[PDB]
């Protein structure tokens, strides 16, 4: 009935203050938001639009897996002609409760 | 590997009991998108009922479906359930999952699991002619009445006749039970030089009847 | 709630034809929220198009959508005999109530047949009248129960096959049941028929013990 709650990866009680190291997936992120990308080129001569769910850099491509970075596969583009990119970030309306974004709070225990 | 949503099998109820169907999704990240549940009951369009990110369980319900079921997931064998306490007649249903990515289409559907809740006992059909006449062709069938659950199977001749074959779709009694007929178009002349025999079968009552459907 | 609204209920062309479906919303809605489903009978529905004009993996070139704010349209170029089957558009929770589209074929009329119910039916109590109407097109058919010159209202159910794949045509029945008692006490029945390929409406009826 209830979400999944945060959770603590480490702790630590240095000169009275407490610094916490939270296991953070961004879930709240990760199912509200995506990305509308527009394409324009010529031929292709009408505006191509698609929408990405997931930016993630796994691979198995002669890339990278760092982090700072956000990957994606971007449909309509050719390497012959130019191509203009222009991107968009889009909320989930299932996400709003009486209009308002993560709306709610949450339950936890340090000791 | 292909994104694929399968679904756990067909269930026949009482009403007041409890169902819990279950959604396996392979092919992709379990997680990274939400499961949707569809409703569609016999011969009617479809309804959306709630939603799950399997992320962090965080689900929605239409106002229509809020407090008369339960949608649940388990990360660990990438499947998402969906859950009565108490089944009403009502609920009588195809049941899909779909994966949907944040704009809310759903991309990947589930076979279905056929949700049949009823009062009724498993009960064989009653097998009652439909002889012809009252030119050119003569219609004759069988009403294949009062049965419980779907499906029957009819057969013509025993599979000897199939041109002209129409076996409607089962109707849903007001007793609770199914009646269907299965009809056939065959030329005038051949009555009385060729016999008619329909094949019933009714596999959850284990019951097998073949009817002599002869004229007058 | 935002309320979908698809124009028409069933839309008739034959194999090759241009069919256009349309999805009205009663608010102005994204266009990336708007998505087109398809149908076939007995099979779970496909996506076709997602955020109004997006084809999904596999859906072929002659699937289509357009649309913006309010008024949404899903447009099949050349209809192949797969293409035959209801449309949704969908936004979020809400679903349309679907379009079916149909092979339109000539006009034909149906062959109709009355059937008293069997004696071995009778002894068990209860009365089944089947009225069959054989191999017709378009499917909207009225048929009415007459027993003796009285209309019936709440005793009759109906039932049609799914459109042939080799003829394009539809077939129903309909079954008055009453009980033994009340079957007993009546002699006309009647089943009149009212369709597109008929002139006037037939009539088919059996006056109750007379028959070959």
């Amino acid at each position: 009935v209830k979400p999944d709650p945060p959770h603590i990866k480490n702790l630590s009680f240095h000169n009275d203050d407490l610094y916490v190291q939270w296991e953070n997936p961004q879930n709240f992120i990760s199912r509200c938001l995506f990305y509308e990308v527009e394409v324009n080129n010529s031929q292709t001569e009408t505006h191509n639009v698609f929408y990405v769910q997931e930016a993630k850099c796994e691979n198995p491509e002669f890339e990278r897996n760092v982090e700072n970075t956000s990957c994606f596969m971007v449909p309509g583009v050719l390497p012959d002609t130019l191509n203009t990119v222009r991107i968009r970030v889009k909320t989930n309306k299932l996400c709003y409760e009486d209009d308002k974004l993560w709306s709610n709070w949450s339950q936890e225990m340090s000791i | 590997a292909e994104v694929q949503l399968v679904q756990s099998g067909a269930e026949v109820k009482k009403p007041g009991e409890s169902l819990k169907i279950s959604c396996k999704g392979s092919g992709y990240s379990f997680t990274s998108y939400w499961i949707g549940w569809v409703r569609q009951m016999p011969g009617k369009g479809l309804e959306w009922m709630g939603v799950i990110y399997p992320g962090d369980s965080y689900t929605r319900y239409s106002p229509s479906f809020q407090g008369q079921v339960t949608i649940s997931a388990d990360k660990s064998i990438s499947t998402a359930y969906l859950q009565w306490s108490s089944l009403k007649a009502s609920d009588t249903a195809m049941y899909y999952c779909a994966r949907m990515p944040n704009w809310g289409s759903f991309d990947y559907w589930g076979q279905g699991t056929l949700v049949t809740v009823s009062s009724a006992s498993t009960k064989g059909p009653s097998v009652f002619p439909l002889a012809p006449s009252s030119g050119g062709t003569a219609a004759l069938g069988c009403l294949v009445k009062d049965y419980f659950p779907e499906p029957v199977t009819v057969s013509w001749n025993s599979g000897a006749l199939t041109s002209g074959v129409h076996t409607f779709p089962a109707v849903l009694q007001s007793s609770g039970l199914y009646s269907l007929s299965s009809v056939v178009t065959v030329p005038s002349s051949s009555l009385g030089t060729q016999t008619y025999i329909c094949n019933v079968n009714h596999k959850p009552s284990n019951t097998k009847v073949d009817k002599k459907v002869e004229p007058k | 709630e935002v309320v979908l609204t698809q124009s028409p209920g069933t839309l008739s062309l034959s194999p090759g034809e241009r069919a256009t479906l349309s999805c009205r919303a009663s608010q102005s809605i994204s266009s990336s929220y708007l998505a087109w489903y398809q149908q076939k009978p007995g099979q779970a529905p496909r996506l076709l198009i997602y955020g109004a004009s997006s084809r999904a993996t596999g859906i072929p070139d002659r699937f289509s959508g357009s649309g913006s704010g309010t008024d949404f349209t899903l447009t099949i170029s050349r209809l192949e005999p797969e293409d035959f089957a209801v449309y949704y558009c969908q936004q979020y929770e809400t679903f349309g109530q679907g379009t079916k589209v149909e092979i339109k074929r000539t006009v034909a009329a149906p062959s109709v047949f009355i059937f008293p119910p069997s004696d071995e039916q009778l002894k068990s109590g209860t009365a089944s009248v089947v009225c069959l109407l054989n191999n017709f097109y378009p499917r909207e058919a009225k048929v009415q129960w007459k027993v003796d010159n009285a209309l019936q209202s709440g005793n009759s159910q109906e039932s049609v096959t799914e459109q042939d794949s080799k003829d394009s045509t539809y077939s129903l029945s309909s079954t008055l049941t009453l009980s033994k008692a009340d079957y007993e006490k009546h002699k006309v029945y009647a089943c009149e028929v009212t369709h597109q390929g008929l002139s006037s409406p037939v009539t088919k009826s059996f006056n109750r013990g007379e028959c070959a």
